[PDB]
RNA sequence: AACGAGACUCUGGCAUGCUAACUAGUUACGCGACCGGUCGGCGUAACUUCUUAGAGGGACAAGUGGCGU
């Protein structure tokens, strides 16, 4: 079959990671830039690097890939990670406590908290999985 | 427009069985002027279904060792047979070829299972492509075996079995093997 | 491959040397191995911020 | 009687030496009978099989 | 046989090139589709040539008969 | 008001239609270079079942023909390809007459002069080659042309002082003084490489697009970034329009025709009604062509065909 | 990380594109011969399709559609 060995895949991964701006989807202009960037002993390896690159550039539009790391995604993930909402998800006016949680807060002298709305506790003591 | 050997046309040839329709060639666009085509039919599986079955019969005509390369020998054997067929019947001689290939191939074989010397077979189906493959084999070895030490030539011996397989007679070597290949097949079932 | 004649008999000596690269200013072969792909280290593209029309 | 058939999907290739393909066989009488049969020879999907006893079952030989 | 299949290929490839060089492309297409529809070996060369013999046998693939004990 | 409609496709190629050239002297022949090594003379019947028929294929190239151009009269052509050659053609009998060798990389584009005697070409050798009408090169450029390839070279068809301009893959539109071989103006304004340069018919406004997707146009007399036209994906090609005063810009799968002084995208130009093969990429639009009257717009696509666009005045 | 595998080297296949051919030719022109035909018969020129052999191209699972966490 047609499996690409570690030489083609290692070279293709570094040449994506360093020169992502020049590479696109055409295998032919990928081959014309993979022979100007790199010094490959010639064509039958040059067309195999440029073909895995042409299969690897289509794999970058659909999301990240678990090897290489390129700085058009890794700025978008950075701006996705520095994302705070306007009002936090911990600012709830009605938070729900059990009966016994309120007793722990009264031990911690937090029975004067106004936002707590004690729920009705569960009527059945049914939590274990039915063994057998 | 396209007549085999420039004389026999293909428009009135009518395959009977639905089992062999997609596999047996010419009716429509496999019409060739000659059985010699020199094409790469063995390059993939199932590709030889799309070759004209006149070339199939020509190719299996040259089986034994002293005739193994001779294609221009066997195409004139088939051409001279297609005169004797037309004389002895009076119709188009391609309808009798598909009548012989429809009739001659078995429809239930036995697959061999046992030990070294022990035979306990079992009956299975027959794929229609193996039916086409084993039709032409029985026809051609019947023509080969009954022309060996005999004054009859190969063109007469091919034609006098290529009609006897169309008529379903049991004097032809082909139908004599098909009914026994199904008789020993039913005997296990 | 060479021979030695000792006291007791003959020895053979086989010596293989894998030579290195560095195109021949006196040493080694010119071309690299057929699987050694080298990649030119990119000088980074400087970031184009505002359209400057440099009429020179 | 004799019954004419069709091929839905080829399942796998069984037999002592792998000579038998095992095939999921539809009938041609608009029947919902999807019998499994043992066919000897080259088969692809969309064939037209021809059986003699149309009530047999697929084993592994 | 190999020169018959070379003559009929060059007749076809000559008429197609004449109709391309001194007639229009449309007539070249209406020739080429019938020539391709009959048999593609009237325009495209057959690229298979004889393999080389190897020691150990009488030809390319076949090997000499071996014996035991 | 003015829309863009389909009348048919010109299906005669096998590779990507790389670049189209049209002539105003002949309203019937279209010349479209391609990536199946052949340039095809078209003939426009404009009936219902064939808008265009091929007439005479021009075959001299051993690789992908990149850029074709027709002379000031409808009898000479000029082209280049990715084998480092330029083939001067003849439209009457359909052959070559001159062959321009001297490049060491892929000839990317070739521009034709108004006086039909100055032949310029840009290659992947980071060099620009200036020719006669015969074949001896006059001056080859190593005046720090670009640090990388030269993707498109175009003349300026102005009644004023002419100029020669050439973009590149180093984000730069360099302006050159013809017959004196010297720089005039740099434009450090593009992110990512470029693909094309077109020049307006007055000879004042050049356009230039690339991987940024934004047609950043400049001025040829003083060098101002006038309008920042926006697009989606890559700009494969750009061309102007003399009558309607527009700027034909290329999206990937579609075409963006723009009002220039108004900066309104007026039409979208695409055709996808299929759904079982739309899981992949839609085909790009590689080239653009504007004829004499401007009623017709031709585009070079990746389904090996050329689509015609009609300006329905409504 | 190293070797072996693969890459690699020779060979087959393609090129009316490049380089050139009296120790390979084709086409054309006269001559000659026998009935516009036939010349592997004779000499000039246009040129490399056929013949040679060099560089460089060309095929990568690249394209489309299915199946694959």
């Amino acid at each position: 079959g047609r499996v690409r060995t570690k030489t083609v895949k290692k070279a293709a991964r570094v040449i994506i990671e360093k020169y992502y701006t020049r590479l696109g989807n055409d295998f032919h202009t990928n081959k014309r830039v993979c022979e100007e960037i790199a010094i490959i002993p010639s064509k039958k390896l040059r067309n195999k690097i440029a073909g895995y690159v042409t299969h690897l550039m289509k794999r970058i539009q659909r999301g990240p890939v678990r090897g290489i790391s390129i700085k058009l995604q890794e700025e978008e993930r950075e701006r996705r990670d520095n994302y705070v909402p306007e009002v936090s998800a911990l600012d709830q006016e009605i938070i729900e406590v059990d009966p016994d949680t309120k007793e722990m807060l009264k031990l911690l002298d937090f029975g004067s908290l106004s936002n707590l709305q004690v729920t009705q506790p569960t009527v059945g003591m049914n939590f274990k999985t039915p063994r057998g | 427009d396209i007549k085999l050997f420039g004389k026999w046309s293909t428009d009135d040839v009518q395959i009977n069985d639905i089992s062999l329709q997609d596999y047996i060639a010419v009716k429509e666009k496999y019409a060739k002027y000659l059985p010699h085509s020199a094409g790469r039919y063995a390059a993939k599986r199932f590709r030889k279904a799309q070759c004209p079955i006149v070339e199939r019969l020509t190719n299996s005509m040259m089986m034994h060792g002293r005739n193994n390369g001779k294609k221009l020998m066997t195409v004139r054997i088939v051409k001279h047979a297609f005169e004797i067929i037309h004389l002895l019947t009076g119709e188009n001689p391609l309808q009798v070829l598909v009548n012989a290939i429809i009739n001659s191939g078995p429809r239930e074989d036995s697959t061999r299972i046992g030990r070294a010397g022990t035979v306990r077979r079992q009956a299975v189906d027959v794929s229609p492509l193996r039916r086409v493959n084993q039709a032409i084999w029985l026809l051609c070895t019947g023509a080969r075996e009954a022309a060996f030490r005999n004054i009859k030539t190969i063109a007469e011996c091919l034609a006098d079995e290529l009609i006897n397989a169309a008529k379903g007679s049991s004097n032809s070597y082909a139908i004599k093997k098909k009914d026994e290949l199904e008789r020993v097949a039913k005997s296990n079932r | 491959v060479r021979h030695v004649l000792l006291r007791q008999g003959v020895l053979g000596i086989k010596v293989k040397i894998m030579l290195p690269w560095d195109p021949t200013g006196k040493i080694g072969p010119k071309k690299p191995l057929p699987d050694h792909v080298s990649i030119v280290e990119p000088k980074d593209e400087i970031l184009p911020t505002t359209p400057i029309s440099e009429q020179k | 009687p004799i019954k004419l058939a069709r091929v839905t999907k080829v399942l796998g290739r069984t037999g002592s030496q792998g000579q038998c393909t095992q095939v999921r066989v539809e009938f041609m009488d608009d029947t919902s009978r999807s019998i499994i049969r043992n066919v000897k020879g080259p088969v692809r999907e969309g064939d037209v099989l021809t059986l003699l006893e149309s009530e047999r079952e697929a084993r592994r030989l | 046989v190999a020169q018959i299949y070379a003559i009929r290929q060059s007749i076809s490839k000559a008429l197609v090139a004449y109709y391309q060089k001194y007639v229009d492309e449309a007539s070249k297409k209406e020739i080429k589709d019938i020539l391709i529809q009959y048999d593609r070996t009237l325009l495209v060369a057959d690229p298979r040539r004889c393999e080389s013999k190897k020691f150990g046998g009488p030809g390319a693939r076949a090997r000499y008969q071996k014996s035991y004990r | 008001t003015e829309q863009m409609t389909l009348r048919g496709t010109l299906k005669g190629h096998n590779g990507w239609v790389t670049q189209i050239a049209t002539t105003p002297q002949f309203p019937d022949m279209i010349l479209s270079a391609s990536r199946d090594k052949t340039i095809i003379m078209w003939k426009l019947t404009r009936d219902e079942t064939n808008y265009g028929i091929p007439q005479r294929a021009l075959r001299g190239h051993s690789h992908f023909v990149s850029d074709v151009v027709i002379s000031s009269d409808g009898q000479f052509a000029l082209s280049g390809s990715w084998d480092g050659t330029l083939r001067l053609w003849d439209l009457t009998t359909g052959t070559t007459t001159r062959r321009f060798v001297g490049h060491t990389k892929d000839v990317l584009s070739v521009a034709f002069s108004s006086d039909n005697r100055q032949i310029v070409s840009g290659s992947r050798d980071k060099t620009i080659k200036l020719w006669n009408t015969l074949g001896v090169c006059k001056y080859t450029v190593q005046d720090e042309s670009h640090s990388e390839w030269v993707s498109c070279v175009r003349f300026s068809p102005n009644s004023s002082n002419p100029i020669i301009v050439s973009c590149g893959w180093d984000k730069l539109v360099k302006v050159w003084n013809l017959a004196n071989c010297k720089l005039k103006t740099n434009h450090i304004g593009h992110t990512g490489y470029l693909n094309t340069v077109t020049v307006s018919p007055d000879g004042s406004l050049c356009a230039s697009g690339g991987k940024d997707g934004q047609a950043m146009l400049w001025d040829l007399n003083e060098g101002k970034h006038l309008y920042t036209l926006d697009g989606g994906d890559i700009i494969n090609a750009l061309c102007f329009s003399p009558n309607r005063y527009w700027l034909c810009a290329a999206t990937g799968p579609s075409i963006k025709i723009w009002d220039l002084e108004g900066k309104i995208i007026v039409d979208e130009l695409k055709q996808e009604v299929i759904s079982t093969s739309s899981k992949a990429e839609p085909p790009q639009c590689t080239s653009l062509a504007w004829s004499a009257d401007g009623q017709t717009l031709f585009a070079g696509y990746t389904d090996n065909l050329v689509r015609v666009w009609q300006v329905t005045i409504g």
